């Protein structure tokens, strides 16, 4: 993690963290260069269909 | 679907257009508008007709078009997107339109959206544009009830 | 359980094939282990025999 800044998702997705979820509440304003996602991933808020 | 009209307009090479002569009944064609300006009267796209009402009165349109030639024929139509209810009863008399164009191999379906867009040119309204292909041996068939804007050719 | 289609007819008047001015639409539907699949039809449903 020293050259590229990395920002670590575990238990929320890029479109949770976007969205507003509330495990994804340490996320807000946020920058990176390579978003990691873990196979753990899950949604704990009302559910939605992205088309 | 703008890239796509825009390549097979692209790869065509050209815009040879023929007149045919659709049987539109009960209705007023011709439509002008203020910001299409030609010369210094009001006017409208050359290659489509704008079908309002008459007499208040829309009757539903049931239009065919055989392919007797040895070439493939490009229809270019569209639908009109009114900003208002009241804007759609007074330019088509029915509170919501059905657009149906098929042929033996392939149909579309569209209804129109009614709401407020921002004014280009003081209009808060807009067109869509679609077409269609016709083969050898082929028919296409226009049922429309309304929100029509019709081809003039192919 | 992770997907939704929601369709509604087309009703029109189409060239005849075989003396038949009205058409089908097909769709498909793949349901993984775990998963429940939910139809509801209010008409013009062309029902699956099976998978
Ligand atoms: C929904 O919200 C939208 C967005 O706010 C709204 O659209 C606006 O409608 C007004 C209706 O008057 C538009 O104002 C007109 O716009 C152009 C450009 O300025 C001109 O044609 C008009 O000027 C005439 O009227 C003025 C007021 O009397 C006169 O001073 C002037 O001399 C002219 O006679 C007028 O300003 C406005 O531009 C839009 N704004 C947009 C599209 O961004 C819409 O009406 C709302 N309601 C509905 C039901 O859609
Ligand atoms: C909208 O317009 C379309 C045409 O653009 C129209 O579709 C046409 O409908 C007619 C009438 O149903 C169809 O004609 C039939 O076609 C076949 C082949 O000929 C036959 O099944 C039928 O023959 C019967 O009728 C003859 C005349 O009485 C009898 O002599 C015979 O014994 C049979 O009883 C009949 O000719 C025609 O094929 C279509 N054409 C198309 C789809 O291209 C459609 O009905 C209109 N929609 C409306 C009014 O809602
Ligand atoms: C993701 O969620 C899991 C599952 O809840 C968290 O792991 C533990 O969860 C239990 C309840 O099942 C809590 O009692 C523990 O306190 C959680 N462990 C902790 C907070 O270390 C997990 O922490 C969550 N986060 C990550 C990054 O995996
Ligand atoms: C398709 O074209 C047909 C033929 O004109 C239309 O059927 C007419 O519909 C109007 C409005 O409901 C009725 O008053 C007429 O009696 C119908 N004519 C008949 C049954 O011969 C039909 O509306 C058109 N549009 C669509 C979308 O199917
Ligand atoms: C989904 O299925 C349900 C099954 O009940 C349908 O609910 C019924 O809808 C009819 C038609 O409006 C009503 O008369 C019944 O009272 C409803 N039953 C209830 C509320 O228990 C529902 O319409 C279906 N929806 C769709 C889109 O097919
Ligand atoms: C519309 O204009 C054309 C010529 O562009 C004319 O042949 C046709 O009769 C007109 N339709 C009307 C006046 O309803």
């Amino acid at each position: 993690g020293s050259p590229h800044q990395i920002l670590d998702g575990g238990n929320c997705t890029l479109i949770d963290a976007l969205l507003g979820d509330p495990q994804c509440d340490g996320f807000q304003n946020k920058e990176w260069d390579l978003f990691v996602e873990r196979s753990r991933a899950n949604s704990n808020c009302y559910p939605y269909d992205v088309p | 679907d703008y890239a796509s009209l825009r390549s097979l307009v692209a790869s065509s090479g050209t815009l040879e257009f023929k007149n045919e002569s659709f049987n539109w009944t009960g209705v007023k064609q011709n439509g002008t508008s203020s910001a299409c300006i030609r010369g210094s009267s009001s006017s409208f796209f050359s290659r489509l007709n704008w079908l309002t009402s008459l007499n208040n009165i829309y009757p539903a349109q049931n239009v065919t078009m055989p392919n007797k030639e040895q070439f493939d024929k490009l229809y270019i139509w569209g639908v009109h997107h009114p900003d208002t209810d009241k804007n759609q009863i007074s330019l088509f008399a029915q509170s919501s339109g059905r657009i149906t164009v098929s042929t033996k191999r392939s149909q579309q379906a569209v209804i129109p959206n009614i709401g407020s867009r921002p004014r280009i040119r003081d209009i808060p309204s807009r067109i869509s544009i679609y077409w269609t292909i016709v083969k050898p041996g082929d028919i296409l068939l226009i049922n429309s009830t309304g929100n029509l804007i019709a081809p003039r050719g192919y």
